[PDB]
RNA sequence: GCCGC
């Protein structure tokens, strides 16, 4: 009981802790609430009496309600509930409508779209469940994902498309090495429209830093700049680097910035940071008034030649086959390679035009920078797309066939652009019906081995502080062959070291024992050349139906030591068996 | 109204103990025999309990001995 | 403008006939918004009948072909008010209009080439800066509406077996808490929200009750029992061979 | 281990997935209980056993004079299906796989599930050992220890 | 569940569900057929020497594979020689670059492998398959708004898709429009072609409001006015979702592709007001509400006006039967039919004949069972279809 | 220190467009008084729009009238484009009567005494038999907004027979706004700019009248920041306390005990109630049969406890 | 009903220093908050009165890069220091101001020479740090009213560079406003809910009050109406 | 059968 439905849509003034619930909702989820306040404030004195004036949804019902609704957490949830961020807690804001508004920072967490989503809703009514979704499920609580430590709350799409918009630079636009006393005058001058964000010019600027114990120090110095980096820096909060955006800030740059100024600065900012950085990256993306047309997709002008080109080679490989000296196999393997060949050189050729389109003039002569063509701005930004579409919409489609998993020897040397026939297109259908049966029989396959995964680990609770123990095991990065996946910084970051780590140089010990190794203490060894570190492991925990905090790091979602009574198996099991459905299979 | 527990967690730190702690301060300030010992602005017993809290005015311990006090009184 | 469409949904899904179409409807409400202006103002059948036959005839060797000249003069009058909203223009499935043909319609329709048009800020009056795509696409409303598609419940009726709320809207149901919403309470450490769900508001007969007067006096204490479907899971499997019991 | 998260990590890190080996650590710990005997004098003799009770049994033998009564253990590696199959409680394992299978053993041997874990809390409806009522299950302990 | 390379010109390669079903329920192709065995056939124009000829071959699975069959999009000469030597063929499941001679037959249409629904998407070649499949998908669930709208972009099959489906009302033996009208039509049929005897006319009763399987409504409204000249096979009224005979199941918007203050965020749209100030994308809905009368072991169950301990308010909407006036407007739980059952009651009490002193003779024994609009739902009374048996007194209504 | 804007050069291309000239303005002013008019004059205009209307036979919307060639509610969609000009009247009724074949349009609405009928070609039906008539009273009212007929209940509050046919009001006269700022022709100034706006309404709105109208709003609204300075309820309860009919030892026991209104007494437990001295345990279930009569059983809680 | 319109009441002003307010209105129609808002921030970031410092006259080098003879400070961070200097000049279209210190210390507005008609609302305003050097400067400055931001993007006064290097370019800011800002939010009142909330936040020069740069601005646009409300006037 | 994965 005590349960709701509805679609949702997008509310993108609503605070990070804050959700938009139907007030026609409410008035039903709370209704022994409203009960309550009617009989208390004298207005009902029977049960009947509130039931009949609830009934006919009078105003001071609706003045009652607001009340109710005024510091009591709710909890949405969406069906596919792969891991825990599946359900968050927020604080109800009510709105006249059907549909519930959620907040777009939320959206990847719960991997939720505005295309006919819906969610539940759920009323924790006790003193412990609202203070347990208040202290835990809040959405400003969980900003780090509890499977790799990165930030799952993060901007994305238009947030990242106005920011990469707002922080770039033109060789000549209005305000060239103009010098500006404050970020604020930059911002004055850029509504004035004097000021260019693709402009750059010099502003004053200072900076704070916590190097002294505990405190911050200014530092004013004027620097070279763009009017969109100065712009964004009045949203920077104190302790961070101006060298944090004088960049494109594409996707990459955001997250990173999130990061720090979690691991420098602490939640409660961090989470105003985000909230400030979701509005001016959504303000800025609707000023740039970017629009898709037909004639961002350029074909490069040698795509013809170069397929011209591997037309003679088929030719001139089937004539060397029809002579008698080829065999079927090496034709069909020397054919897909040619024309594997000619697909990387005509895409090659168009990410080359692309890239680099806008040849500019300067204040003298004339230059080339990187293009502010839409497409290659979304591509680029990180906002959406890759190489890969792009490389098909502009260029070939490339080598593919399904139908058992050959090749077909003849490709699509059509693009989206340009129309495909009814063969090309018939060719691609199989494809496209090969992956879309992937797609609805591979999720039963995850799910039972999530089943398996929690029924196997869910008897796993930290239940020791530390057991003393002196086993570990081995870290050292991952190279295979000559190519490294993996430092050894992601390997032990979190981790406690088992035993003492020497230099190179004997007898010295640049870090202790039994101590969690952080950001700094990965710094501090990574400027030196330690390669292999010793750190405990829950396999030796040494503790018989439990683990301990210490031989267990510090957990992903926060940055501190585990504490005692976290159910790490569980965590564990949804962390492997959240994807599986991105798998390929 | 507090977005952000943090301040009441690090207080005393184990996101779990402070839950508990809360719930039994709101129950003193709700059932009744008790009154806030910060300023009350039209928010509720939870968010009270937590913001005392978060002032330093409110553990498990103190808890414990303003209850001893209050039994050897009656 | 009446929509407003994100333009990243475009290059990420390869919707491409989405820009053609726009582009191809803005050249054909062009065309219809000339012939209105010359509706307006009177103008006589010829030249109308001319720029008519000028729009139709248009294109790079396509076989539709069609003249006035065969047509009465009161059936000119009714097919261009028939047509005054824009022109119905038919582009057959693999073999239809191209890049080149949208453009020269788009020319004669006295419209940018590109497709793209100078836009103002309706808040602020202010130029956006880069040209934005307007045009005319095809909208379809499907049958999933939020009035069909909106409930919620406190309290209501429960099945005989396992005293468990019924499920679905039109029989006033409970939303379903399955094994992953546990599984993430759990993952959370959310144990008070968790029996909360599990006991009482779900199985507990007396717990309930409790839990209503409780809140309706607001009191907020769950004071949990034991679900019946435990119970009826006990009886079941007494009713075979097997002696289960509560040890103290 | 090793073998296991540098095989599994492989799969993941292929397609772009970033996960961290503690994850896959926890379950390779839950894979390698029950452990097997190879020698006798602690009424244990040539048979499949938890761990955890191999350990602290040693330990109370080792601690008295006869430390040499101590038995010599192999430990074993079980799949994550069974193995969830195999755990000391019934009442889980019953709720997982197949009931008639758990159900029918269980009846024969006469035991019992002392509703140790979370998922055994949550089909009885009591607050789980963990999170906020890891406490409370704390408390009761100490009073059955203490009578 | 895979595409097979015989589905070629005989099941379209987009249309099919999605999840559970998708492979296993298809779409005839537009110009597919069955052979008197049960085998699907697809159209091919001969090719006789270097010229191909208008004659129409239907060739199954194993007939197509035979011959070496030329494509659709292969250019022609006046005479029908192709205009290039080197033609693109399929002969064997595969495909590759023949002489103009080798073709044996040429595909007589580039949507001979498209779906009718398919069909009605304009510049299909520049969508993804799989995204198309969830446009083709997606057309099918679209609701008839208050007025019909045509495509502006389309792409030629509106028509066929109207007139086969028989929705709307297409004129048998048109002659002369005589008589106009909102719910008929009539003809005049022409003198050339008659019946011999008693002459006649053309008469077309245009379907009103009425509920569909899905609860929407379909309507006919006529496209004729008066005295127009009519022929065989003309669109006389359209049906729902349709504009002069061609199928127009949704609205030209002016749309502008840019992000607009995260309310286009993910999939959302945003609309101007004018949308909805202008009715479009409203639709109509009727709901179907029935109530029986069935004689019971306390007696029959009688439908009356008058009702037992209800006020005077519940029956203002009621007829003398005791049935909601047609045009009424009904919410919540407003009283639609008055029904009464009989109870059970041989023992006279001196209280109950006290009851029955006061009050009427029944005393409200009889229970109320009576047909109420159930909650959620408002509602115009449409048309009441009271149905008596035989025997039985006529109800007033 | 300002050049103030003139109202010269006001120029109307047709029945419904129109060009307006603010001649003299400073050099950014043109927007600010542009932006802001469209915004007024789009948002916020009066009119008048046809309300509801009552069709003789038809008593809904979803029917059909016998020799109309058009349903009811394209009759209806029809009316909702009807555009009138009422003066010194709120709720005129336009009867409207015609019997015969061909289009029926407002032309033929019967003369009221002052309603204009800005464009009389305006079909609205169609007639398609010679023995058909068509009769209907439409009322006008004035407005300023879009409001929808199903969002209004007020008109519900007196009941309205099976017979209306009303329509969503839209009240709006303006269709379309442009402007756009030129420079001024002024050579003796260095620089000075000119605004010009193009509207489009439908006859019912004069321009300079709509002008003068939104910079009246725009003024009145401006008021505000030209000086911005600022730097125990239910009738059962709160009665006498006489009025339960108690016995004599009640009224000394109650005036002893302070208890003199109704609902003080109600919030009084019966364990500390009957430690009142010579409270009676028969004379207390006394005090619970009045009161249980009332439906007010003891034990109850107030929040706040007025004096009254 | 009609021609009436709401009103704000009750509107909340957040003073926060001396130069920073944040003033909140509400309720307003739907869409008056946007309206009202931009036309008040158009007005008071382009057309408003006030004085400041445009021309620049260093002893020594008169060229844009000068070797600053040792300041410590390059002339672009002088003329940038300048350039953030308010005044109230008192019935005057322009005045020339010179300041001239030596001996090591920093430089600061209250180092300038006294007039009466001119005022200095930040003598603590640092200009130029000490050469560390018993070293004297010497420097001439001219005041003058305008309107809005005028850049220096050319002087076209006298004749060639005449004018350019008594002027050295100084970018001149007229306006006493720093920022101005504004957001529009929802308010609800009675039954209705499609209200406007305007949140106002400005911050100035500290020559005017935010409140009284608010009143001006609100003056004037009221004013540029009086030819179409005068008549049409209650 | 359909919708969201
Ligand atoms: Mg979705
Ligand atoms: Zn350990």
């Amino acid at each position: 009981d005590y349960s709701g439905r509805s679609v949702i849509t997008v509310g993108p003034y609503l605070r990070l802790h804050q959700c938009g619930l139907p007030k026609k909702m409410a008035l039903e989820l709370f209704k022994p609430f409203i009960y309550g306040k009617l009989e208390l404030r004298g207005l009902a004195t029977t049960i009947k009496a509130a039931k009949k004036m609830v009934e006919r949804e009078e105003a001071v019902v609706w003045d009652i309600l607001d009340e109710v609704i005024r510091e009591h957490p709710v909890l949405l949830n969406r069906a596919p509930t792969l891991h825990r961020l599946g359900i968050q807690a927020f604080e109800p804001v009510l709105i006249e409508g059907k549909a519930i508004q959620l907040h777009p920072l939320v959206c990847a967490a719960y991997n939720a779209d505005f295309d006919g989503d819906q969610m539940a809703v759920h009323v924790p009514l006790t003193l412990e469940a609202q203070l347990e979704a208040r202290a835990l499920m809040m959405s400003t609580n969980n900003i780090l994902s509890p499977a790799n430590g990165e930030p799952i709350i993060v901007p994305s799409q238009d947030v990242v498309l106005g920011l990469y918009y707002m922080t770039r630079d033109c060789v000549n636009a209005k305000g060239e090495g103009m010098v500006l006393t404050g970020p604020k005058e930059a911002e004055r001058l850029y509504r004035s429209g004097l000021a260019s964000l693709h402009a750059r010019v010099k502003v004053r600027i200072t900076e704070y830093e916590k190097d002294a114990n505990g405190e911050l120090v200014a530092k004013t110095s004027l620097k070279d700049t763009t009017v969109g980096r100065a712009i964004l820096w009045m949203i920077v909060p104190k302790g961070l680097p101006y060298s944090i955006v004088n960049q494109a800030l594409g996707k990459k740059a955001i997250s990173k910035m999130l990061n720090t100024c979690y691991r420098i600065l602490g939640l409660k900012p961090t989470v105003i940071f985000a909230d400030q950085i979701m509005y001016t990256g959504f303000a800025y993306a609707a000023r740039s008034g970017a629009s898709v047309g037909i004639d961002d997709m350029v074909i490069p002008e040698k795509k013809h030649e170069i397929i011209s080109e591997a037309e003679a080679e088929v030719a001139e490989i089937q004539e060397q086959f029809q002579s008698g000296l080829v065999t079927a196999g090496e034709r069909y393997n020397k054919v897909i390679d040619i024309w594997a060949a000619a697909n990387d050189r005509v895409s090659k050729a168009m990410m080359d035009n692309l890239q680099t389109e806008t040849v500019i003039n300067r204040d003298g002569q004339e230059e080339k920078q990187v293009s502010f063509n839409s497409i290659y701005m979304m591509a680029d930004s990180g906002a959406r797309g890759s190489a890969a579409q792009i490389r098909q919409l502009a260029g070939m489609r490339g080598l593919m066939a399904k139908p058992d998993g050959s090749i077909i020897e003849t490709p699509i040397t059509a693009n989206f652009r340009e129309g495909l026939n009814v063969l090309q297109y018939f060719i691609s259908t199989h494809g496209a019906r090969k992956g879309l049966a992937d797609t609805a029989l591979k999720t039963a396959n995850s799910g039972y081995l999530t089943r398996r995964l929690v029924d196997v680990a869910q008897d796993l609770v930290v239940t020791e502080d530390d057991c003393g123990t002196h086993e570990g095991i081995m870290m050292t990065p991952v190279i295979e062959g000559g190519d490294v996946k993996e430092p050894l910084r992601d390997r032990v970051l979190g981790r406690v070291t088992a035993e003492d780590v020497l230099k190179p140089g004997t007898a010295d010990i640049l870090v202790p024992r039994n101590t969690l190794l952080h950001e700094q203490w990965c710094d501090l060894l990574e400027e030196n050349s330690v390669d292999a570190v010793k750190v405990r492991s829950v396999v030796s925990c040494d503790t018989d139906f439990g683990v301990c905090a210490h031989c267990y790091g510090r957990d992903l979602a926060r940055g501190h030591i585990i504490n005692k009574g976290e159910a790490i198996g569980v965590i564990a099991a949804q962390s492997i068996g959240e994807p599986g459905t991105q798998l390929t299979m | 109204a507090r977005v952000t527990v943090q301040d009441a967690v690090e207080k005393i730190g184990n996101r779990f103990d402070l839950v508990l702690v809360a719930a039994r301060r709101a129950r003193q300030m709700q059932v009744g025999g008790k009154d806030p010992l910060v300023p009350e602005e039209n928010d509720k017993t939870t968010v009270i309990a937590l913001r005392e809290i978060e002032e330093g005015l409110i553990n498990n311990q103190i808890l414990d001995v303003r209850e001893r006090q209050e039994q050897q009184e009656q | 403008v009446d929509i407003v469409l994100n333009p990243l949904g475009v290059p990420s899904r390869m919707n491409i006939g989405q820009i053609l179409e726009t582009h191809l409807g803005m050249a054909a409400k062009g065309i219809g918004d000339k012939i209105n202006a010359m509706l307006k103002q009177q103008q006589e059948v010829a030249k109308l009948r001319e720029f008519i036959q000028r729009a139709y005839d248009l294109g790079a060797d396509v076989r539709q072909k069609v003249d006035l000249s065969t047509f009465s003069d009161e059936e000119v009058m009714r097919l261009a008010e028939n047509l005054r909203k824009g022109m119905p223009i038919a582009t057959p499935v693999f073999d239809g209009a191209k890049e080149a043909e949208i453009k020269e319609l788009l020319k004669l329709g006295d419209l940018p080439t590109s497709g793209q048009i100078r836009l103002y800020d309706g808040r602020t009056g202010e130029q956006f800066e880069r040209p934005v795509t307007v045009g005319y696409m095809y909208m379809l409303k499907l049958n999933h509406l939020v009035d069909d598609k909106m409930h919620a419940r406190s309290t209501g009726s429960y099945s005989l077996v396992t005293q468990q709320p019924l499920g679905g809207k039109a029989q006033f149901g409970g939303q379903r808490f399955g094994e992953m919403e546990v599984w993430a309470l759990e993952a959370y450490g959310a144990a008070y929200t968790l029996q909360e769900m599990l006991t009482v508001k779900s199985d507990d007969v007396n717990g309930r009750t409790k839990m209503y007067k409780n809140i309706v006096d607001g009191n907020h204490q769950m004071e949990p029992g034991m679900p019946e479907s435990f119970n009826v899971l006990l009886k079941e499997i007494r009713s075979l061979g097997i002696n289960i019991e509560l040890e103290d | 281990t090793r073998y296991i998260v540098n095989e599994v990590q492989d799969v993941y890190r292929l397609q772009g997935v970033k996960i961290n080996d503690k994850h896959i650590e926890v379950i390779v710990r839950q894979m390698l209980r029950k452990a097997t005997i190879v020698n006798a004098g602690s009424s244990d003799f040539l048979e499949g056993e938890q761990v955890e009770y191999s350990r602290v049994k040693i330990a109370n033998r080792e601690l008295e004079a006869n430390g040499k009564v101590g038995a010599t253990y192999s430990r074993d590696l079980l799949g994550i299906t069974k193995a969830s199959l195999a755990t000391e409680s019934f009442i889980s394992a019953a709720s997982f796989q197949e009931t008639t299978r758990v159900l029918t053993e269980a009846a024969v041997a006469g035991k019992r599930d002392e509703l140790r874990g979370l998922k055994e809390n949550v089909i009885v409806g009591r607050l789980i050992p963990a999170g906020t009522g890891y406490a409370y299950h704390q408390d009761r302990m100490r009073r059955r220890a203490a009578g | 569940r895979d595409v097979h390379p015989t589905h070629y010109g005989r099941v379209c390669p987009i249309e099919t569900p999605e999840g559970p079903n998708i492979g296993l329920i298809n779409s005839l192709s537009v110009y597919a057929q069955t052979n008197e065995y049960g085998f699907l056939e697809t159209p091919y124009r001969k090719v006789t020497d270097g010229v191909v000829t208008d004659e129409i071959h239907y060739l199954s699975a194993i007939e197509e594979g035979n011959y070496v069959i030329a494509q659709a999009n292969s250019n022609l000469d006046e005479e029908g020689h192709f205009v290039e030597d080197l033609v693109t063929c399929r002969s064997k499941g595969e495909s590759s670059l023949f002489s103009r001679d080798q073709v044996d037959y040429m595909d007589v249409s580039t949507q001979q492998v498209v779906s009718v629904g398919a069909s009605l998407i304009p510049f299909l070649e520049h969508d993804d398959a799989n995204r198309a499949l969830m446009g083709a998908n997606m057309q099918r669930q679209a609701v008839p708004t208050l007025r019909a709208d045509k495509p502006l972009v389309g792409t030629g099959m509106e028509r066929a898709v109207a007139v086969d489906s028989g929705v709307t009302a297409v004129a048998k033996r048109g002659g002369v429009v005589q008589y106009v009208d909102a719910s008929r039509i009539v003809i005049k049929v022409n003198e050339d072609e008659m019946y011999p005897g008693e002459a006649g006319i053309d008469i077309y009763n245009l379907t009103k409001y009425t509920r569909s399987n899905q609860n929407t409504c379909i309507n006919q409204m006529p496209c004729v006015s008066l005295g127009e000249p009519v022929e065989r096979g003309d669109v006389l009224a359209d049906g729902p979702s349709t504009d002069l005979g061609e199928l127009a199941l949704g609205q030209n918007m002016r749309v502008a592709f840019m992000p607009w203050n995260g309310y286009n965020f993910e999939d959302s749209i945003l609309v101007s007001e004018r949308v909805v100030q202008e009715d479009r994308f409203t639709t109509i809905h009727i709901q179907e509400l029935a109530c029986v009368s069935r004689d019971t072991k306390l007696g029959p169950e009688e439908i009356t006006a008058d009702i037992p301990n209800v006020g005077e308010a519940a029956l203002s909407k009621l007829d003398e039967s005791g049935i909601v006036y047609i045009g009424a407007e009904v919410t919540g739980g407003d009283i639609l039919v008055g029904k009464v059952t009989p109870k059970g009651e041989t023992q006279l009490t001196p209280e109950e004949k006290l009851l029955r002193a006061i009050f009427g003779e029944k005393a409200s024994d009889v229970k109320d069972s009576s047909l109420r609009v159930p909650n959620g739902v408002s509602g115009t009374v449409i048309d009441v279809q009271v149905f008596t048996r035989d025997g039985v007194e006529k109800d007033k209504r | 220190e300002f050049l103030k804007p003139r109202l010269v050069d006001i120029e109307q291309v047709s029945s419904t467009h129109a060009k307006v000239t603010l001649e003299p303005l400073e050099r950014g002013f043109g927007h600010t008084l542009g932006n802001a008019l469209r915004r007024i004059l789009l948002s916020s205009m009066p009119g008048c729009a046809v309300t509801e209307v009552e069709i003789d036979g038809v008593l809904h919307e979803y029917s059909t009238k016998e020799g109309v060639q058009e349903d009811i509610l394209e009759i209806l969609l029809n009316l909702k484009g009807l555009a009138v000009r009422v003066q010194g009247k709120d709720e005129v009724i336009l009867t409207l009567n015609k019997s015969g074949i061909g289009p029926v349009t407002a032309a033929d609405i019967t003369h009221d005494g002052d309603v204009e009928i800005v464009k009389p070609q305006h079909v609205i039906c169609h007639l398609t038999d010679e023995n058909a008539s068509i009769s209907m009273r439409i009322k006008v009212q004035r407005g300023r907004g879009y409001v929808p007929a199903s969002t209004r209940i007020h008109s519900e509050e007196d009941e309205r027979p099976i017979g209306r046919l009303l329509v969503d009001a839209c009240y709006s006269p303006v269709e379309r706004i442009a402007y756009n700022v030129e420079a001024a022709r002024v050579e003796q100034r260095t620089d000075l700019d000119k605004l010009v706006i193009e509207m489009e309404t439908n006859g019912t709105i004069d321009p300079e009248e709509a002008i003068r109208r939104a910079a009246t709003i725009l003024a009145e609204q401006l008021e505000a920041f030209v000086d911005l300075r600022d730097v125990e309820f239910d009738p059962i309860l709160l009665r006498p306390v006489d009025d339960l009919e108690l016995t004599v030892r009640s009224a000394n026991c109650l005036k002893a005990e302070a208890i003199h209104y109704i609902g003080d007494l109600v919030q009084r437990t019966e364990v500390e109630l009957l430690k009142t001295p010579n409270l009676g345990k028969k004379s207390l279930t006394e005090i619970k049969d009045v009161l249980a009569s009332r439906g007010l059983s003891l034990g109850m809680r107030l929040e706040n406890w007025p004096p009254a």
